[PDB]
């Protein structure tokens, strides 16, 4: 791509510069440069890899969901053809995330932090897709599919407390109760997730026990929302 | 679209 | 351009979606492609083209400033690198409006209103260039012939309570404090346009007075700042 | 930078 004749340690360092700058779509194409010298990523650079491209898929899910709405009250061509663009916009962003995925990052990935991390981004970006889906039932599948093999990684490898693995299952719950659609499993989920690891906060660190309880009380957000 | 919370940055 | 096809109501109509939408490149794109159609703007169409392109200059001079700061703090090539790639975006966003301004906004423009309204837009990207600059002394000099030549047809033509001229003597006033680095010029510009206004605000209607001391609180957050 | 107000979206 355009990025490569530009150093690894350079793209990352501009990634860094990006997102300090808030330049959300610089930071990912320094970070996709990256991904594509074909060397495994770091915890750091997972990180920035995730924050990018949530930040850019994140604009185009606010921007659909407006227009959407707008169309749907309507209901000329215009307001469906904005629509439309604006989807194959988000549609190609996680086409390329996807990509980056499965070229070739989760096949290298063996540790489990890595592995579920990376499956997790896989069902993350699926759910993206469902979410203007109308080939939608096999996006939902594609979606639960990747969550459930993070989940039975998370669950053998990781403790209960373990920032990525309550990530990913407040990710799995929305999913159930919005793609899904299957509240119970979604509130079953999170429950067994924030009871699980309320149990093992007592083995933390002060700065581990402030991650977990920061995703734990995502969890709780959920929880009062849907009971 | 009342949406849930899901991790990292509420960029939507 | 891309916008060749599309008519001008649709890139009009589909411009308010994108402003609903805060997809704000978009919205310049079509309203860079409405112009491009030959025919005078209105005066809501005039407001769509200025607000998406001060929207995305907006980002662009955020992520400026950040860059040069860390750039300065720094004194690899890599903070210098990417503060130039994000400089050089933003002075292509404004030869972009400069040049629709001078093909052919400006030479078409008669009224007061819409003449004023280009020839503040002509100082304001001059402005932003000069902001970057270090060519910098022409310039300022630019910004400063198309203010001038603004205030004096705004004097002859309209109120002194006009929120247009209100909003040029606004960002003359700034032109002159950091661009210009003529504080005594600034201050006396904003305290004229604002003693000026204060007293024609008995000749508006309550919806007229409302927009015209919106922008004269403005002038008054300066001349707090600077006294 | 102390940025001062300009008319129209403070987008900066
Ligand atoms: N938004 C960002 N730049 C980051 C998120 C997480 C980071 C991390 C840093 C050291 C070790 C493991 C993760 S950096
Ligand atoms: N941000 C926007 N969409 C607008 C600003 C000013 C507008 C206007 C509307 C009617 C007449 C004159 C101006 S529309
Ligand atoms: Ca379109
Ligand atoms: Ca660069
Ligand atoms: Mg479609
Ligand atoms: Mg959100
Ligand atoms: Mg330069
Ligand atoms: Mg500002």
């Amino acid at each position: 791509g355009a990025m490569g004749s530009m150093e690894r340690a350079s793209l990352i360092q501009k990634a860094k510069l990006a997102e300090q700058a808030e330049r959300y779509e610089d930071m990912a194409a320094f970070m996709k440069g990256a991904v594509e010298k074909g060397e495994e990523l770091s915890c750091e650079e997972r990180n920035l890899l995730s924050v990018a491209y949530k930040n850019v898929v994140g604009g185009q899910r606010a921007a659909w969901r407006v227009l959407s709405s707008i169309e749907q009250k309507s209901n000329g061509p215009e307001v469906r053809e904005y629509r439309e663009k604006v989807e194959t916009e988000l549609q190609g962003v996680c086409d390329t995330v996807l990509g980056l995925l499965d070229s070739h990052l989760i096949k290298e990935a063996g540790d489990a932090e890595s592995r579920v991390f990376y499956l997790k981004m896989k069902g993350d970006y699926y759910r993206y897709l469902a979410e203007v889906a109308t080939d939608k039932k096999r996006i939902i599948d594609s979606a639960r599919s990747a969550y459930q093999e993070a989940m039975d990684i998370s669950k053998k490898e990781m403790p209960p407390t373990n920032p990525i693995r309550l990530g990913l299952a407040l990710n799995f719950s929305v999913f159930h109760y919005e793609i899904a659609n299957s509240p119970e499993e979604a509130i079953s989920l999170a429950k067994t997730t924030f009871d699980e690891a309320m149990a093992d906060l007592h083995t933390l660190s002060e700065d581990s026990y402030k991650d977990s309880t920061l995703i734990m009380q995502l969890l709780r957000d959920n929880l009062t929302l849907w009971t | 679209k009342l949406m849930f919370k899901t991790e990292g940055p509420d960029s939507d």
